[PDB]
């Protein structure tokens, strides 16, 4: 969802960096690729 | 539009490397030991200064990380390769600061 990821998180980083590693932070390095 | 880069394509520029993992910052940060010792002239205005800003902007979430032992050698790679390239910056402007 880079629409909704992408476009509608970190677009402006509201919120912020981390959470994006911690709130999708469990195991999912593939779909970080 | 020119905002269109300077808040979307700004802030989702720099939260590129929002989660951006351990070991490649140090295979590019070394490969910046690299570029960033092979001079300024060589290498050139925003070349130079903007891998000072992807060191800087390498050196950037982890304060956001957690420490294992990448994490300290990271921390003394990046941030002396940060005063040396520092420390030559204002070596060029004291060069050509009295080229005069």
């Amino acid at each position: 969802n880079s629409t909704s990821l992408r476009k509608m998180l970190a677009n402006p980083h509201f919120n912020a960096k981390d959470f994006v590693h911690d709130k999708l932070g469990n195991a999912s390095a593939i779909t970080i690729d | 539009r020119n905002n269109v880069l300077t808040t979307l394509q700004r802030n989702i520029e720099s939260t590129l490397n929002s989660v951006a993992s351990v070991k490649d910052l140090a295979n590019e940060a070394s490969k910046y030991e690299i570029i960033l010792q092979k001079g300024i002239n060589q290498v050139g205005l925003k070349q130079y200064t903007q891998v000072v800003h992807k060191l800087d902007d390498m050196l950037e979430d982890i304060q956001s990380r957690e420490e294992n032992s990448e994490f300290h050698g990271i921390l003394t790679h990046l941030e002396q390769l940060i005063k040396r390239s520092e420390a030559q910056l204002r070596v060029y402007f004291i060069s050509i600061l009295n080229s005069i």
